[PDB]
């Protein structure tokens, strides 16, 4: 009786229509384990003794004539179930399935990062509690956590009488999430933000914080599900998952065991048939993402779900790394045509950018090789990046800036601009993004060195048109204008300054000069010494007249002046003045060392310059025999000046990451030192798994 | 048998020397790599070479306790002072301590909020060492011996 | 777009050929590591060579349904049959079928009476590609084309 | 006063004596989260409104006169608390408790392999409920699940009679788990056990199954804690986490997130201070193991706990490998250098053995190098292992043999004998274990080749006295007699037969002749062909006259006989007749191939023969010019006979790792191979890092 099957399946599945999305795996809880719903929509006969309603249902789906004889109401129910299963991704029986396809259709505005449209929708009116729930999640993603909390409270106050269990559950969970996040954020403000931001940010006043602290004290979320009516818990066993304090509990363990199985496969080099471990964990990842974003769960902003997606996406990416060069064996490739390789699309880009922290992305780069995979949907990624860049420009330009949104957003924007190394962008979008990066990214969360290296990363797939060099000119001119003040200095976290901006422009535009820098230099005076010292770095960016004036107004009688002059090519050789000056500086440091022996050995600060002098001695740059007198500090000094006398057990492997290929070629050619470095490299690679050492060994195959 | 390096970190302002907070260190990373221009894009000449390599240092702490006066009084620069004790392989329990400190450390945390659920306390304050045109890097090593 | 290797396996007794159970293949490890004597302990001479490398081909199946006759009737050799729709890169669509079988097999299930507390169905059965001194490994592959 | 705090803590820790051990982390729930009992025992303050909660008790411990001021009853209470805190391994206060000694804890005897002692205790008359509870755990560990179920039900009856809640709880959970064991055991028996041996075992009569289903039904353990007096809930809150079928709910996700932290530390190269992540993982591991063993809970012989301990020990060993291979900087060395290596003691050995599978031990050896980490507590490992060997010997000696014990324990014995490669063992214990391994091990679980390679692994470190050689010889004799029946075929899961046992004997012992084989040779006749085959395989282990008899009885006739002949040194150089046979076999393969070209081609058995013929052709062993007539049928063949024409897109990773020293030398000798092989090798290693590939690249090719 097909009518009985339609009635049964409708009674089981129709109440789930209220949810915007239903997880595939969790469907098994709906029928009380009568069936097994695999993640790819295939569905496998579970231990049961039923009429087999699903086989008959798919039979009606395949045959039009079979469904043509159904009654009107039963046919409408079948149509509703058809569109539901198509939306979720349930396809057909496991046996009947011979070839299926996956998809990626996360349909949340909050997911996409189109903050302008989110704000527009927030401005628009509302007609349904679903719209208010959407707006609450949107505001929380936009950082207005006071407004979001108030709107969530309003949602609860409406839902208690609207008689909608799902919306009441989801809003309760999300209000608890916004309370937890606002409490943690204000604690971070009170404690650290004074020290970090340099000011006492208090977006939430004390009275409102006390209000939320007192409003729902002793609110145990683990009893929330139990506290709901019988119908909801009976028919929403799917939603037991979230109600725990530790949401992502079972799914975290399942991801752990799937990770274990995937790592076992990688170690063994085993071949997986049917649905691989990677496919199932990927589908579960995407199911969770769609579930929480389409249903608008604020829990996605927490460290629990951030870590969950980080682990899932990492697992997919490292598995793809393995599969790009996996064991062939002549049999695996023969079973299926071509390969279902992993390519990073827009949704994967959003996942990695938002849900990772920057250190996590650096981890992925160190472990995997993201430049070697293929990217798709470049238009969508360009839209995402333009949204990000124009958002930061619009907000940070204005004195007004929701600081809590800044905390919830700067991670995402940082990660997006950091991970856009592998994407192609239009000249318009590239120009706007670099302008935002160079001007309106705040100094507190992005310093000069990080700014330069991130720009340099952004200019990988696309070279520099005239617009980019123009905007860099504008930024550097602004920095020069601001550098007049005697109580202002450049601090770099990475260790790269505006001289690297100039080097970037001059490398990407050999014939280039700036009239703004030339005219700001032409009106300089000896009183403003710091500005002269700063503009000394940007010499090739000046005109001939400005160059002559700058040379006349100041000499290079200094060590930093010496380094800046050699770096931008002012001096091709070291004059007696320069070698005398560095000898004097090393003498004063040596007497400081002699005085400090009793107080303790200190060599970290100038060691950069000791290493530089040692390499210069190695490279026939310094031709004075006095240099030998100051052997005794092991900071890459003896390494270069007297490699024979250096104690190699004090060698650090990380000293080979910094040397350029010219110096690597030179050090590769020495017969008094090569053996120790090569054996250290070979045992390091044998005992370690870093690709940079592979690259060095390739340069030192000798 | 456990590691006898339970270091204590003092976070003091650089301008005058006021203590900001005391804590016990949790993790500390030295990063040493080049991204100047491309993997090989340094500027130079046949007879010229400049070690433009840049080093970024990061730190973090645990058991972070703020001072009453610093919280009461509320281009800033700050310093961190390590406090450990030496323990040579040849000689154990070396009375001579070991001092490390970064005169210029930026309290720019890679983490922003770390929104958790559980009632777990782990306030890790992630710093990073800065630099200047006058000094390439700021940290200092010193031992009582 | 999915891995189009959804398969069905048929387990039969080698002496006669009665169907024992049917399932769908899950994975198939193909390992080859030298484990004779020590890492380097093979026997040989100046002109003497023998490839002593030994392949172990472990496989696995899921959703195992046994036969009513086999359950009713109750050096026993057993065999396996594996079938799958074949595919080509140029043309995934492929009439031809890939035939895989393991005439000599052990039902050496690594389950070992596992005891997962959850009420989750998983009739996982692991094979071990047995052999004999006459034939190194008993498997077969033939495409229908 | 001190009386107040002593009374309060004694009231709070009075019912906590009954458990033979309690996890330090689990003590937090006793104090209502007032303190934070770190895994190291340091008690870091977390929340307190009063004073002297634990600092006063620590002061009483420190000051003897303060203890003197206490009353007599308070004095006894303080002594009891002192005993409790020294047994649990809990320090009295973190404030003063800084650095501390980390030493492995203690456990009960069921953890150890004292099976004879377990029987001895079972035979004795019980004293109290605790004695019989330990006895039930002993029987269940001894695989007498019928008796374990019966006696667990008995002690549950005794507990409800006496109203001792703890034993009631522990015996109820243990009986539910033994019921799960019985149910899944009969299921897997009826499913596969008939298929693995030939006849299905019925250790439990259908009446017993019906009885255990009927007596308790619809019993989910999730409500077990809820269905207890409020006194139990208040006092033994520590036992709340045991009452969930999804056991290891918390420990699993905690292990996952600490693995993520450890992996982040690994990828970053960071250095940790204080107690690391790996240290806390190890102490959590030991806490939970001691909690489940010292208390004698049946949940340790189950897959969830086995995988939990598997992942724990695996993580600890990867971290040990990392710290062993971690690069040290001068700054890091100044902060900390020459760290102590990872300790791998008896308790960890039993943990690995009991809770690992063979494939996971393989995975661990593939990932981490366990040879490098030293092993401690050799005598205790020897005693445990020898006890395991004695127990399996006595189990398979008696006609009576518990199938359930066999199944539940054979995994542990298999893994123990597998992992005993690294440990040093006494000669008497070596005799005992090798006797157990060879004579009294089954074929349902351990096949012949796996048994050989495990014997070799045990031979790897602890070498073999002559008792072991005699044992192996007698095992070969037993196999010889077994091969009389013309029905049993020799098999091997790893492609290793009795010939490999003989090879091990001949390799370790230079010269060795078996008298028993020489005797059994003289009686056989022409009719028993397979016995002649088996003795031909074991030919290098019997007297000269017996060898002459076997030589006269048969000679080389087919390809297999030839390959075995070169495999045991009978034939030194191929003769004209041998090559005539080899071309004849190649003709047979060629005509087979041409006939089957309508269908596909198969080379899994024939691939060995064809590949080996190709190898022999490479090193000029075969001078026949007709060899080049069979090109273009097998990838290995074409590669080795005609490398020039072999397009290098069918190259196989298995060959790229499955090599020989002289094979690789010859490959490197030829440039035609060298270009393509080094190209694929460097591509493989740069794209994916593997120890074997890197070793091959850096040892032979360069």
């Amino acid at each position: 009786k097909d009518d009985e099957v339609i009635d049964y399946i409708y009674g089981k599945i129709s109440p789930l229509f209220a949810l915007q999305y239903i997880r595939k795996i969790d469907l098994k809880h709906v029928f009380e384990y009568d069936y097994h719903f695999e993640v790819n929509g295939t569905v496998v006969r579970h231990k049961n003794k039923g009429f087999g309603y699903m086989e008959r249902f798919f039979e009606l789906k395949e045959s039009c004539d079979e469904r043509s004889k159904l009654s009107k109401k039963q046919y409408e129910r079948f149509n509703a179930l058809f569109n539901f299963f198509e939306k979720n991704g349930v396809i057909c029986m496991a046996k009947d399935a011979g070839t299926l396809n996956t998809s990626i259709e996360i349909n949340s505005l909050a997911y996409h990062g189109k903050y302008d449209v989110m704000k527009k929708f927030i401005e628009e009116q509302s007609v349904s509690i679903e719209d208010d729930y959407k707006k609450a999640f949107f505001l929380a993603c936009l950082g207005r956590w006071e407004e979001s909390y108030d709107l969530y409270s309003n949602i609860i106050l409406n839902s208690i009488d609207e008689s909608n269990g799902c919306v009441y559950y989801l809003s309760q969970i999300n209000r608890y999430r916004i309370y937890q996040s606002i409490t943690q954020a204000v604690t971070q403000f009170n404690g650290l933000g004074l020290l970090t931001f340099g000011r006492h940010y208090k977006p939430f006043t004390d009275e409102f914080l006390a209000r939320i602290e007192r409003e729902m004290t002793n609110f145990n979320i683990d009893d929330l599900f139990n506290g709901m009516p019988f119908e909801f818990q009976k028919k929403y066993k799917i939603l037991e998952f979230l109600s725990d304090n530790q949401f992502l509990y079972d799914d975290t363990v399942k991801l752990f065991e799937l990770t274990n199985k995937v790592r076992s496969e990688m170690s063994e080099g085993s071949y997986s048939f049917g649905m691989s471990s990677d496919i199932v964990v990927l589908l579960r990842l995407y199911d969770n993402l769609r579930f929480l974003y389409e249903n608008c769960l604020w829990s996605v902003s927490f460290h629990e779900f951030h870590q969950y997606i980080r682990n899932s996406m990492s697992l997919l990416i490292e598995k793809a790394e393995y599969e790009r060069t996996r064991d062939i064996d002549e049999l695996g490739f023969s079973f299926f045509g071509k390969k279902s390789g992993f390519f990073m699309e827009y949704y994967d880009f959003v996942n990695i950018s938002r849900h990772f922290k920057i250190d996590d992305i650096k981890n992925l780069e160190r472990s995997c090789s993201i430049d070697k995979i293929r990217f798709g949907e470049q238009e969508k990624i360009e839209e995402y990046l333009v949204g990000i860049a124009e958002e930061i420009t619009k907000q940070f330009s204005a004195n007004g800036m929701n600081v809590v949104f800044y905390t919830q957003f700067i991670s995402e924007a940082k990660a997006a601009l950091y991970f856009a190394k592998y994407v192609k962008l239009s000249e318009e979008g590239l120009g706007k993004i670099v302008k935002a990066l160079l001007f309106y990214f705040p100094e507190r969360d992005l310093d000069i060195g990080k700014r330069y290296v991130w720009l340099e990363r952004l200019t990988k797939c696309n070279e520099l048109p005239k617009s980019i060099i123009s905007i860099i000119d504008d930024f550097l001119v602004l920095q020069a204008e601001k550098h007049i003040d005697q109580n202002y200095s450049e601090v770099s976290s990475n260790g790269l300054y505006s001289r690297d901006y100039g080097a970037l422009i001059k490398h990407f535009e050999k014939n280039f000069i700036s009239k703004r820098l030339s005219e700001i230099t032409l009106c300089l005076t000896q009183d403003k010494q710091k500005q002269i010292d700063f503009l000394f770095k940007l010499l090739p960016l000046l005109s001939t007249n400005a160059k002559s004036h700058l040379l006349s107004f100041k000499s290079v009688e200094n060590i930093n002046d010496l380094m800046n002059g050699i770096r931008i090519g002012l001096i091709d050789e070291f004059t007696p003045e320069h070698e005398e000056l560095i000898i004097e500086y090393l003498e004063t440091r040596k007497v400081n060392y002699i005085v400090e022996k009793e107080k303790g050995i200190q060599t970290f600060s100038s060691n950069d310059y000791m290493s530089t002098f040692g390499i210069w001695y190695f490279l026939e740059e310094i031709n004075n025999s006095k240099m030998e007198e100051f052997i005794g500090m092991d900071d890459q000094y003896d390494f270069f000046v007297d490699p024979e006398n250096f104690d190699y057990k004090k060698f650090i492997p990380s000293w080979l990451k910094n040397y350029n290929d010219k110096l690597l070629g030179k050090i590769a050619g020495n017969k008094h030192m090569k053996h120790h470095v090569i054996e250290v490299l070979k045992e390091r690679v044998k005992n370690s798994n870093d690709k940079r050492y592979l690259e060095i060994l390739m340069n030192y195959f000798i | 048998t456990v590691i006898q390096d339970t270091a204590d970190v003092y976070f003091k302002r650089k301008s005058d020397g006021k203590l900001v907070f005391t804590a016990e260190a949790q993790t500390a990373s030295f990063s040493q790599a080049i991204s100047e221009e491309k993997l090989r894009g340094g500027i130079g000449n046949k007879p010229l070479y400049i070690l433009k390599s840049e080093k970024e240092i990061n730190l973090t702490v645990k058991n972070a306790f703020f001072d009453l006066e610093w919280l009461a009084m509320t281009s800033e620069r700050y310093e961190v002072e390590y406090r450990t004790i030496a323990y040579n392989p040849d000689t154990e329990e070396v009375y001579s301590d070991i001092y490390i400190q970064f005169p210029n450390v930026s309290p720019s945390g890679e983490f922003e909020m770390s929104l958790e659920n559980g009632n777990a306390l782990a306030p890790e304050i992630k710093f990073e060492a800065l630099a200047d045109t006058d000094t390439d890097e700021m940290a200092v090593v010193i031992e009582a011996s």
